[PDB]
């Protein structure tokens, strides 16, 4: 259609918050964030095409050379690989980041694959975006049973009300160049506040987008494969290193996924009118970590 | 432990006389206690055989009454099998019902007197109203009246239901007592001589009406029953089809707020996506005309129910509609004549004004599809194409029921419909002649069968010779192989055992997209199933013939081509009274090895041909097309957002674009919903069709009184899950009355609760629905060992047939067609193997099963047997139990509702754990031994045989495998590879699953790979014994779930199973003797 | 009865209104 | 995985068959080309418009 | 406390048991239950005080 | 050709399989039949010539 | 080793409770070998540990 | 993974096949000459007796290329997998020994 000059249109009032409702109207901000979250869930796209879920598990199983019929018991590494969680995570992350909502984790420490698939997430996304105790627990577990044992470090001596997170107090202990630069990125990863088109925005690095963080990650992990675990047996090491080989083999697909999430997220950030503050929230969103491993 | 009390009360109620005596019989696994049971038994039998009071001893021997296990109860009472009237006079004070002859289209389809339509009994046939079920009206009425008596004193909402059904049964019984009761023969048929002075369509209406009024739980149900019972007495052809018709539009009116998704056949992944509902104006006018017909039929309440919902069009009040949508299919069948049912289809309007540009394209797409299907096997020269004859000759068992023909095996005469036996007959007289394809013409027209399903039309069935199967077999199997991975063949896509349940629509439903869904069930006599379809296939065969170099294959192809030539001109035997019609039908229908997939193809080609015309006026991206038999749907997304005017104009253009090819259609376009035969969606919530008539069947099967009770209960369970819920107690009453057996005029036998719900070949139902029950005791093992000792039986008919000449000829031709010079080492093996597929023949099964029942009966009467150590499941659970530990848990709510019609407890389970995501090889199809079986055959072999076969030495395995048509070289290679040891575990998985209905019923719907179920099941891992840890985890899951179902709360578990017992059990593993009946399974998807 | 039914036909227009349609209709 | 010390060579009859067929096809190809070329060059030198 | 069975899960995942082997580690699980931890906690402290 | 079952028995012996594991090695045996050896022999050569 | 800090905490806790029930004592408490002893299954320690 | 490298980050529409880029990424004499051959493996279009012919290298006909490949495989069998476990070594090395 071409429209004449006789025509008209009304402009909305898009003036930002005169009230600063992100300053002690937390029950309303909870409602707002929840509203925006559930609204945002109806617009995240469905993962139209995947790989089948049993033709994968046999490749994984044979890579691990496992006892028969552990598939239905899921020796804890193998739990919750299905969709209905991967899509749930995929939906939750995007809707939460749009609404700026912190998400809590219901995992198990016996399940080390959950801890392994939490790494990619906790690297690519800042840590102040989550809720504190959950990722504190998860990071603590990871540090205590994958990382410090890989160089003979002690387990930890952690404090409840500690100003530093395990990754901060870990950047200085261990001596590796690759991991040093990985942890440098981790510790100094944060959002960028910036006002564009009138609206404030929490923005990514512009290196995260064109995914190369994953190369630092692979460098560290491949190095750790090349190390030994002197204090510990071979089977334990074998299990862990296989758990990350199962991700290594999906590396490039993870890279593409990372770029896709980054692209769609920033694309949708553009389509926001009300300024988007980075503030913790009352209520969270549960996240089984098997739904990350599943997604990955 | 409660069923039997209701049985006792039924016995007391039905007979009521001093002379009516009641005689229990018990058993116990403990010797001393058993001898005291024998003693009690003896004295009781004597007392019974002396007209002495039995009630006195029952206190003295209280121990037996409390701790021993019941089998059955006999009853000696003098009566002349009436008693219904003797009870019924009080319950019949309402008004009887008057017919209305000007309702049904025909004249004889009215409920007028038999003699006014069949004056002579010699021309009488009860088949136009035959209930076709081995259960009496008197049984049904007796059940109803006992139920009514016992539920006469409850005081709750339950009583408000009871008053409602009581009023309905008054309305019914007034009508019945007006004339009287029809009396059953030995076969539960109703002859002329009882119905001679009564209306012809009184029985089915009666039975159907009983079925309806027994399924009333609410006020709206009462309204439905009052509004259907009085109108179903007259309308018998345009009723369930009518009221079930508006639903297809109604699903297109509910805005989606929340959705479910498919990826791979059960990958669920909910979506919060919202979609609006862009309904045009004229479809409301269509609906109004349908409602005008609805009111014109005599309907008052159901327009109101359809009218008051539309004020909001909300989905929370919508299940009422869905409930209503299942009540249409529980009114019965339109059992009209073969002829008149054909003439619903055999009306044709063929015109020389359609395009020619269209049919050539149609034909070409079919041609191209054929080439895509057949490029690889035709080229690489597969053995199964070369030996198509032998392949079909093995797969005869998976064929249709041929026309009856008179055989003779030595010194008997048989009228078998099994086509393998037909071939065996033709082998003797030199008539086995697969190269000479018979014609199908005036000189040899075709018989017919009728595929019925209520609320819809009747489809037809070809009944062919035995060459046609052989011709179509190999090519159609390769086509299926192509179709396993093609998505659009919805009936044939799989992950090697599954059909896609929950559709593939919900990915791309949106405010910008639409969907055209369409019923194609009348498109069998159509002008697009004649010449172009066949000639396209012929052309494809020409291409394929030029795409190969071998000669055997070309012979097969030329024969298949000529088969398509003969199917292009095909006449059809159809009786009408005494004389026979034969009609020109040069087109396609069902009843063939090729028809299903080929119809899917043909509909696909047709819709692909139609679909190139919306493109003249709209830009869309075809996201999905789907075809499954009698329907098809395609979704499409636009460059912009949708309006009413575009749907309307698209709809008119679609209708006219079908009209350009002379093709009728009720075109249906929507944005959110569909309706098809087997399922339907509204607002992102899956509903299902609950249409299985219980007291009226489709056709006359071959099962006993026994097994039909089990199938009916399976169908009950299914319909319950669908939404249509009937009172379970009535069903239990029917089960006891149908397994009850009359040994004399006054002797009648009644089995017990612990026989029908116990894992065996005789299991019928469960004490708690959706839960198989096991045995922690000695006694269930004890009787199971006994019944397993009795399950293995013989068929003298089979023995003498296998000793005839035709069998020898058959073996000889098999041999010399495959191999020679091992005439006494393998050929005997092959005869034993052919025996494994003679058992498909029904009279053998009847001989064997009636023998099984007689052997069963001679130990139901008398005491019990120790059965000699044969291990079963309940032994294992008995031994597993003392290493458990329970703890109270508390689970949260984290799963979304998407099947509202379920009971709320079932939904609570679903609302706390997940829905299933895989489907295990219940028949072991992905097993590498089965990927050989799927290479040389299609045959199943049952898991009894497989579970045994793997347990044997390395010698008889070779004989058994070579005997199945397999050559010797690959079998030797298979034995050397040692993949069967890699298949013990898969087979055992399938074995235990089939034994325990894990892929059959409610447990078929559950995710055992869940993380939520697993955290309660804290069984640590040990390793190097897979069977034990598998079974332990499974049984613990079932324990927690059963505790949840019956009590709601959750628990965790722990099992420190000792290695000593691991080792003691490892040897008890592969000597199990157990079995479950095929007839007991309840597939939610049929 | 049927007067109210025709009113049902009328009141089943106002509900479930699409936006593009009213735009193009104002234009048309 | 299934081969040792046994050689397969095309039989000369198969060779002669393959060669003669290729010969016949090629000669057919050229002769029909020559035919069609004749008709085309004829029709363009005659104003068969 | 920690639940006994979850802790045994954790021990099992870490220990890599074998059902066909006279393991020494199999004896680590004898008597892990509560009511013994309690019993030890009471006996030790009572004895050290008295 | 050499006997398929014998050659594959040698493969089997040289692999030392286990009846109680998944063993990626197992998939190596997928389709080591005759009638495909010939099929490949025909298909490859006819392709490379055509 | 994977419950190391927790055992440190436990040790601190025992020490606290020991010196707290010692604070409610008045009769001087001697380090002497007593007659009879308390049995102690180390399975009951592991549990506690 | 045998020489301890990244998996790859390979593009769909890469103008180079993976072997071309991998000719230079690697450090191995055998494999590098092998990949050189691979990159320069192609038919020879020659007109003989009137007809064109796609003739092989005359080093392919006589099987000698396999000696470069097999020598490379011998120098791979002798390797450890620094990153990957011993079962994976066992599977792979066993399979390649069958050939």
């Amino acid at each position: 259609r071409n429209l004449p000059s006789t025509a008209r249109y009304i402009r909305p009032n898009l003036l930002q918050d005169r009230l600063n409702l992100h300053d002690n109207f937390e029950s309303l901000w909870d409602t707002i964030t929840t509203s925006n979250y559930i609204l945002a869930r109806s617009v995240v796209p469905d993962l139209k095409e995947l790989v089948s879920t049993e033709a994968q598990i046999q490749k994984m199983s044979q890579d691990l050379q496992l006892e028969a019929l552990t598939i239905q018991s899921e020796t804890q590494f193998l739990t919750g690989i299905n969709s209905q969680a991967a899509n749930d995570c995929f939906k939750t992350l995007i809707a939460a980041m749009l609404s700026q909502r912190t998400m809590s984790l219901d995992f198990v420490t016996t399940n080390y694959m959950s801890l392994i698939s939490g790494m990619w997430l906790l690297t690519v996304v800042p840590n102040d975006m989550f809720i504190r105790e959950s990722l504190v627990a998860c990071q603590l577990a990871i540090i205590n049973t994958i990382i410090y044992p890989a160089f003979g470090m002690q387990r930890m001596h952690y404090r409840n009300g500690d100003p530093q997170t395990p990754f901060q107090i870990a950047e200085q202990q261990i001596q590796n160049f690759q991991v040093a630069n990985w942890l440098h990125f981790v510790n100094n990863n944060q959002f960028r506040q910036v006002v564009i088109d009138g609206v404030l925005n929490q923005v990514l690095n512009d290196n995260i987008r064109n995914g190369h963080v994953v190369n630092q990650l692979m460098e560290a992990l491949m190095q750790l494969s090349r190390q030994q675990f002197p204090t510990m047996p071979v089977d334990y090491k074998r299990s862990i290193q296989r758990g990350i080989l199962l991700l290594s083999n999906r590396l490039g697909q993870l890279v593409d996924l990372t770029r896709l999430l980054a692209y769609n997220y920033e694309t949708l950030m553009a389509c926001i009118t009300m300024n988007m503050q980075h503030v913790q929230t009352l209520t969270t969103e549960k996240l089984q970590l098997t739904s990350v491993t599943s997604l990955c | 432990g409660k069923y039997n009390l209701i049985l006792s009360e039924y016995l007391s109620f039905i007979y009521n006389s001093q002379s009516a005596v009641q005689i229990p019989i018990y058993y116990s696994s403990n010797s001393e206690l058993e001898n005291r049971c024998i003693e009690f038994h003896s004295k009781c039998l004597e007392n019974s055989k002396n007209g002495l009071s039995l009630k006195k001893l029952f206190v003295e021997y209280s121990d037996v009454i409390e701790n021993a296990t019941l089998l059955s109860i006999l009853s000696y009472s003098y009566d002349k099998y009436n008693a219904v009237e003797r009870k019924l006079v009080k319950y019949a004070k309402g008004k009887p019902l008057e017919a209305d002859l000007t309702v049904n289209e025909l004249d004889y389809e009215n409920n007028k007197i038999t003699s006014e339509l069949f004056p002579t009994a010699e021309e009488y046939t009860d088949l136009l109203m035959d209930p076709a079920i081995l259960t009496s009206l008197s049984s049904n009425l007796n059940a109803v009246m006992f139920w009514l008596e016992k539920h006469e004193n409850d005081v709750a909402e339950k009583l408000k239901i009871y008053k409602r059904r009581l009023d309905l049964f008054t309305i019914v019984a007034s009508t019945v007592n007006k004339y009287g009761v029809p009396r059953h023969n030995a076969k539960y048929r109703y002859e002329y001589e009882v119905m001679k002075d009564k209306p012809y369509y009184l029985v089915t209406w009666a039975n159907s009406s009983i079925e309806m009024l027994m399924s009333v739980f609410s006020h709206e149900d009462y309204l439905i029953a009052r509004e259907l019972i009085v109108l179903s007495y007259s309308n018998r052809s345009t009723l369930a089809k009518l009221v079930s018709s508006p639903m297809s539009i109604l699903v297109a009116l509910v805005d989606i707020n929340g959705t479910f998704i498919t990826n791979e056949e059960l990958e669920l992944e909910f979506s919060n996506k919202y979609v609006r509902a862009i309904v045009p104006d004229q479809t409301f006018d269509e609906l109004k005309q349908m409602l005008d017909n609805m009111r014109k039929a005599g309907l008052t309440d159901i327009p109101k129910m359809i009218q008051d919902w539309l004020v909001d069009c909300s989905i929370e009040k919508f299940p009422l509609m869905a409930k209503i949508y299942s009540w249409s299919f529980h009114v019965g069948f339109r059992k009209q004549k073969m002829l008149d049912a054909a003439l619903d289809q055999l009306k044709t309007e063929y015109t020389e004004d359609v395009d020619d540009e269209m049919y050539r394209e149609y034909t070409m797409l079919i041609r191209d599809e054929v080439v895509k299907m057949l490029e690889e096997p035709v080229k690489h020269d597969d053995h199964l194409l070369q030996d198509s004859e032998l392949a079909g000759l093995l797969s005869m068992s998976s064929a249709s029921n041929g026309e009856s023909r008179q055989l003779k095996f030595g010194r008997k005469t048989i009228f078998s419909t099994k086509k393998n036996m037909h071939v065996m007959d033709d082998m003797a007289n030199g008539r086995y002649t697969p190269g000479i394809i018979p014609p199908v013409n005036v000189d040899k027209p075709i018989p017919l069968g009728r595929r019925d399903v209520p609320g819809r039309r009747t489809r037809i069935i070809f009944i062919l010779p035995y060459e046609y199967f052989i011709a179509q077999h190999a090519v159609v199997e390769k086509m299926l192989i192509y179709a396993k991975h093609t998505r659009e063949y919805a009936e044939f896509y799989s992950q090697s055992n599954q059909l896609l349940s929950y559709g593939d629509v919900t990915r791309f439903l949106s405010n910008n997209s639409m969907v055209l869904y369409t019923d194609v069930s009348q498109w069998d006599s159509s002008q697009h199933n004649t010449q172009p379809f066949r000639k396209g296939i012929i052309m494809g065969l020409d291409m394929l013939a030029n795409m190969t170099n071998d000669a055997r294959v070309i012979q097969t192809l030329n024969l298949y081509k000529q088969t398509q030539i003969n199917l292009m001109d095909s006449y059809v035997q159809i009786p009408d009274g005494n004389v026979i019609k034969k009609i020109q039908y040069g087109a396609v229908a069902s009843g063939e090895k090729q028809t299903k997939a080929a119809n899917s193809i043909a509909n696909l080609a047709l819709i692909k041909t139609v679909l190139s015309r919306i493109s003249n006026k709209y830009s869309f991206a075809t996201k999905i097309i789907r075809v499954d038999g009698d329907d098809n749907y395609a979704v499409l997304q636009f460059n912009t957002e949708v309006t009413k005017q575009m749907v309307q104009d698209v709809s008119n253009d679609v209708r006219e674009t079908y009209a350009r090819m002379n093709t009728k259609v009720k075109a249906l376009v929507s944005t959110v919903g569909i309706e098809i035969a087997k399922r339907y969606i509204a607002g992102g919530k899956i509903f299902f069709r609950a249409g299985i008539n219980l007291l009226n069947n489709e056709k006359k099967g071959q099962s006993t009184q026994w097994d039909q009770a089990a199938v009916l209960y399976s169908n009950y369970i299914v319909n319950r899950l669908r939404g249509f819920e009937t009172d379970r107690e009535f069903i239990l009453t029917k089960i006891m009355q149908m397994t009850s057996v009359a040994i004399t005029g006054s002797l009648r036998l009644f089995p017990s609760e612990r026989v029908l719900t116990t894992n065996s070949t005789f299991k019928v139902f469960d004490s708690e629905d959706f839960i198989i029950e096991y045995g922690t005791t000695d006694d269930e093992v004890y009787i199971q060992r006994a019944f397993m000792s009795l399950s293995s039986q013989k068929s003298g008919i089979a023995d003498e047939i296998a000793a005839s000449s035709t069998f020898k000829n058959y073996v000889s031709r098999l041999s010399e067609q495959l191999l020679f010079s091992k005439n006494n080492i393998v050929s005997r093996g092959i005869a034993l193997t052919e025996k494994a597929k003679l058992n498909s023949y029904a009279p053998i099964s009847l001989e064997k099963r009636r023998a099984q029942i007689s052997a069963l009966l001679t130990m139901l009467q008398k005491p019990v047997t120790f059965k000699s150590s044969k291990i079963t499941i309940n032994d294992i659970l008995r031994d597993i139990k003392p290493f458990f530990t329970v703890n109270e848990a508390h689970l949260p709510i984290q799963y979304q509702k998407f099947m509202p019609t379920l009971p709320d407890n079932v939904q609570y389970i679903i609302q706390c754990i997940g829905s299933r995501t895989y489907q295990i090889e219940d028949d072991g199809s992905k097993s590498a031994i089965s990927r050989l079986i799927s290479k040389y055959s299609v045959y199943k072999p049952s898991i009894e045989e497989l579970y045994k076969v793997i347990s044997l030495h390395e010698n008889e395995i070779q004989l058994y495998l070579i005997s199945l048509g397999i050559p010797k070289i690959d079998a030797d290679t298979y034995v050397g590879s040692k993949i069967y040891s890699q298949d013990k575990y898969r087979i055992l998985e399938s074995y235990v699953y089939n034994l325990l209905s894990i892929n059959y019923g409610c447990y078929q719907l559950f995710d055992f790979n869940s993380p939520d179920l697993e955290k309660l099941i804290r069984i640590p891992f040990k390793g190097k014994i897979p069977a034990v840890t598998f079974i332990l985890h499974l049984y613990a899951k079932l324990e927690v779930i059963n505790h949840a179902i019956k009590n709601g709360s959750w628990i965790s578990l722990f099992c420190n199973y000792p290695k000593s017992e691991m080792i003691k059990l490892w040897k008890k593993m592969w000597n199990i003797t157990s079995l479950r009946s095929p007839y007991t399974n309840a597939n939610f998807f049929q | 009865n049927k007067e109210e039914s025709k009113q049902l036909l009328e009141v089943l227009k106002t509900k479930e209104e699409h936006q593009k349609e009213v735009q193009y209709e104002i234009l048309q | 995985m299934l081969i040792g010390n046994a050689t397969v060579i095309p039989s000369p009859q198969t060779l002669f068959h393959y060669y003669n067929v290729n010969v016949n096809f090629h000669s057919n190809y050229n002769e029909r080309i020559n035919d069609a070329v004749a008709i085309i060059t004829a029709a363009n030198r005659l104003n068969l418009y």
